């Protein structure tokens, strides 16, 4: 932000943007899929006792 | 959290993100679902008796 | 906790109080 | 003003293997007991390093400088003085100038009409038969003075010095570090870390550099210094608690 | 209001919402930089005991120095300051690879040719300017000691030259200029002019007529990196208070704490394992201090039914309450709680909380 | 379209494009988690009966 | 006439029909560059308002006026916002703007207090204080005339 | 290859670009928005 004008300051921090949110879109998605795992055996669990 | 993540103690970068919409409010809700869920498997397994 | 709005909760159940669980389930079919 | 010094005969360099030396700091940063990967100039472990002699024996040629030059000296009575760079070196060009004498560290910047064979004769400087011209003159770097140990100690060697020179973007980096070792001629097994010198930004393009060490024969006593090349090379740098660099480990060495 | 607007409906079910992240603005900015020490003499360059003359004037590099223009600037000794290729109050900002230095003594009625693109006898036979004069000129009169009752004929100008010269260019040839078309030999003849004629300066003249020692600092653009530049101006240490804290050019903030660890003589930064800044050291007094982002969480609100009722809980999920009144008390393992009081019956859970707290709606 | 000419609206265009599938991308693959979350209670009604 | 550059007439233009296409085509316009829309669909669209800035500037300084651009005109006398739609329109006028004796009856701004606004207009001729001491009076060392 | 030749004004030439306007690039010389080649202008007024 400091080094660059307003004209194009947008067009440079746009692709840390983009890149953020493909690199937290990314880790939700595993804890949707890991937490199905654990379910699995949290039933299995809850069979066995 | 929402902006810290991404754009934190930043003015300038958080008009940007709000921009892209319900991103940030959808991603908040995945969270939470997890985290509720996790609850339920301790009371299952444990709270038979 | 965390630096980057990262945050960990606690569990609703305390370590000790499913220590209660336990014992009562083993102390029933005793 | 000089003499040449071709009172000298020919022989082949002999090989040595660098077990353990080339690293360094890469940058000015604390980390506390973790490894970090940093992928810099190094010189690879057991590298085929250049082995010459100085006694009877003279050798002061011209070698080339690509991607900084890694150079260590087993001296007593500190005979090494300094070194020069450039890629000319013939005044048509500014040529680095290092010289370090008992008195101080003294680096200069210009078009130096250098000889064949640039020495101080000597135990006092009595000639400074380096160079010739010196008119335009850029840059100028003079140390705090001190006072340094002239006198002719013998016995095997007991200090070793180890610097590696480097050029990046114009700036000239320069690293320093002693160790005492009691050996006969080879590198001990052991680790050691080269913390920086000092930054220059000289600005100015390198490629070949010379060492430096009535008028004709002298007698000289025996210092064997190593000449090594650096290549991008991936390490593994391993902090300790107190930010002191401990181990490192070179990664296409073998496939461990 | 946070919950019926989030939720987008005017009916708030029983349970715990999640709304409104929690932050801690800073106080002020702070910055901190080394003692400046490396000025270079621009004392002996300003009050040199003579100057040279328009016809040779004098070329001085200046390299690896802090040039102070503030002392320059303010002085009241100057006549005029006109500096055209960049602004006079950011001098000491941009920081400059090298430094030209031009010093020469010359009247007061050619100070107009100095400019860039201006015409003039030393516009056109010495001193040359490029359309693009990035260079930075100052000029003063010192009629006291320049002139001499008796005439101070030691300066000299170019009178006659053969063609213009481009910038920055200077000539020694003192040989007699051949204005006629038949050659000239010897020392004097028709036709035959002395290329440089003598100054005279008296008190008496007037303004214009008067000696005006003008030096103009030109410099290059970028071909070498930058080392010389003004100074960077430093201000007090705060610590114990989140501020936007400045060493040595990064940006951050966080409170200032002092910390026990050892670094290394030539270390400069800290950092922990997920590759952050954590540590930090005085470019003034050598010490260690610890960096911590002023805190922040979120928002909490425990309501019942609407219908039942329309009071309403907040809880800042794991912060500490001590610095609450940002935005009853009682700190638990999740956070700080309050709106709500804390009783010692037990009963079953209706909402919950964390660790084991429960809250619910009962007398 | 009706604003900018052809060479200019393809740039803007394309912009809308790279966000409209990553719109439908979340979308789908939640579908595909929560269809499996459903199929496991699925079976465990066929167990039962 | 065309005033100066902190003197730029502002002219509101509607309830009108307005044919871009003898300007589009002709050639009297040196330089024809459009930002917000393309230049071939101005007579295709319908505006609320049209507003009209007029002045008079060198040949070589036309680079200031692209929007969000940096320099002592983009600073001091005249600041377009980011956001800027419109076409920006120049052409060489030195035989009706230009005299042997000097049209000195051009003035522009060459310091002020600080960066302006968008579309910002000041006819303030206050004298400003470029060094430290403090000025007053109408004249005095430092003390230009802005 | 493909080569062409005409003379214009050479306050002019800025309009011989593709996606460029100009009376003469809208009724008498123009090029696809796609064109792929180089632009070449010189002066001539020595001969022309």
């Amino acid at each position: 932000l400091s080094r660059l004008d307003k004209v194009e300051a947008e067009v440079q921090i746009d692709r840390l943007i983009t890149g953020r949110l493909q690199s937290l879109q990314t880790y939700v998605t595993q804890q949707l899929i890991r937490a199905a795992e654990i379910r699995a055996s949290a039933n299995l669990a809850a069979t066995k006792m | 959290d929402c902006t810290m993540y991404i754009c934190g103690d930043s003015t300038e970068c958080s008009n940007l993100l709000l921009q892209y919409g319900s991103f940030c409010t959808q991603l908040n809700r995945a969270l939470t679902g997890i985290a509720v869920e996790q609850d339920k498997n301790t009371q299952e397994v444990f709270a038979q008796v | 906790q965390k630096f980057n709005g990262l945050n960990v909760l606690p569990p609703l159940l305390t370590d000790e109080m499913i220590a209660q669980y336990t014992s009562a389930l083993l102390a029933g079919t005793i | 003003q000089c003499v040449n010094f071709t009172t000298r005969t020919q022989l082949p360099p002999a090989y040595t293997n660098s077990f353990t030396r080339g690293v360094y700091y890469p940058d000015k940063v604390f980390r506390s007991s973790v490894l970090h990967s940093t992928q810099d100039l190094f010189l690879p472990f057991f590298s085929n390093v250049t082995w010459f002699h100085a006694i009877k024996r003279f050798d002061n040629p011209v070698l080339p400088f690509n991607d900084g030059v890694y150079f260590a000296s087993t001296e007593k009575s500190n005979i090494i003085r300094g070194w020069i760079f450039g890629t000319t070196l013939d005044s048509k060009t500014q040529s680095l100038l290092i010289v370090n004498n008992a008195t101080n560290v003294v680096i200069k910047v210009c078009e130096f009409q250098f000889f064949n064979d640039p020495f101080l004769g000597v135990w006092m400087e009595s000639e400074f038969r380096v160079y010739s011209s010196a008119n335009n003159c850029t840059f100028e770097y003079v140390s705090q003075p001190f006072l340094m140990d002239l006198e002719g100690k013998q016995g095997n060697f007991k200090n070793l010095s180890e610097f590696v020179f480097k050029n990046i973007d114009g700036y000239f980096k320069i690293y320093s570090k002693h160790t005492p070792i009691n050996l006969v001629r080879g590198l001990p097994q052991g680790f050691s870390a080269l913390e920086p010198l000092v930054d220059l930004p000289i600005g100015i393009n390198i490629t070949r550099f010379q060492t430096l060490l009535s008028s004709s024969g002298w007698t000289a006593g025996a210092a064997a210094y190593y000449v090594g090349y650096l290549q991008p090379r991936t390490f593994l740098l391993k902090y300790n608690e107190n930010g002191t660099i401990t181990d490192a480990v070179d990664c296409a060495l073998d496939p461990l | 209001s946070e919950t019926k607007c989030t939720l987008k409906s005017f009916t708030v079910e029983k349970g715990i919402y999640q709304t409104s992240n929690f932050r801690v603005q800073p106080t002020e900015s702070i910055v901190r930089f080394p003692n400046i020490t490396n000025l270079c003499p621009f004392g002996e360059v300003f009050n040199a005991t003579r100057f040279a003359s328009v016809y040779a004037w004098n070329r001085k590099r200046i390299s690896n120095c802090v040039a102070d223009y503030s002392v320059l600037y303010n002085s009241a000794s100057f006549s005029t300051f006109k500096c055209y290729g960049v602004s006079p109050t950011k001098l000491n900002d941009l920081c400059f690879t090298n430094v030209y230095a031009d010093s020469f003594v010359i009247r007061g009625d050619e100070v107009r040719q100095i400019a860039p693109g201006q015409t003039g006898k030393i516009a056109d036979y010495n001193y040359k300017l490029p359309d693009d004069f990035t260079g930075c000129v100052i000029a003063w009169n010192s009629n006291n000691l320049d002139s001499k009752v008796g005439g101070n004929h030691n300066y000299l100008y170019r009178l006659f030259r053969k063609s213009n010269l481009k910038p920055f260019e200077r000539d020694i040839s003192t040989e007699i200029y051949q204005a006629g078309s038949t050659p000239c030999n010897g020392v004097k003849g028709f036709n035959c002019y002395f290329p440089l004629q003598s100054y005279g300066f008296q008190p008496t003249y007037g303004v214009g007529y008067q000696p005006y020692r003008v030096v103009v600092l030109s410099f290059e653009l970028l071909h070498a990196p930058a080392t010389v530049c003004g100074p960077k101006k430093s201000t007090n240490l705060v610590k114990n208070k989140c501020v936007n804290f400045n060493f040595n050019g990064l940006t951050g903030t966080g409170v200032l704490t002092e910390s026990n660890k050892k670094f290394l003589p030539f270390q400069q930064f800290g950092r922990d394992i997920a590759d952050t800044t954590d540590a930090v050291r005085d470019p003034q007094t050598l010490e260690i201090l610890d960096i911590t982002p002023c805190s922040f969480g979120g928002v909490s609100v425990i309501t019942p039914g609407t219908n039942t009722s329309n009071q309403v809980a907040v809880l800042y999920q794991g912060v500490n309450c001590t610095e609450v009144p940002v935005a009853n008390v009682f700190q638990t393992r999740a956070g700080c709680l309050i709106g709500a009081e804390y009783v010692n019956n037990s009963y079953e859970c209706d909402i919950p909380i964390g660790a084991g707290i429960c809250a619910s709606y009962q007398t």
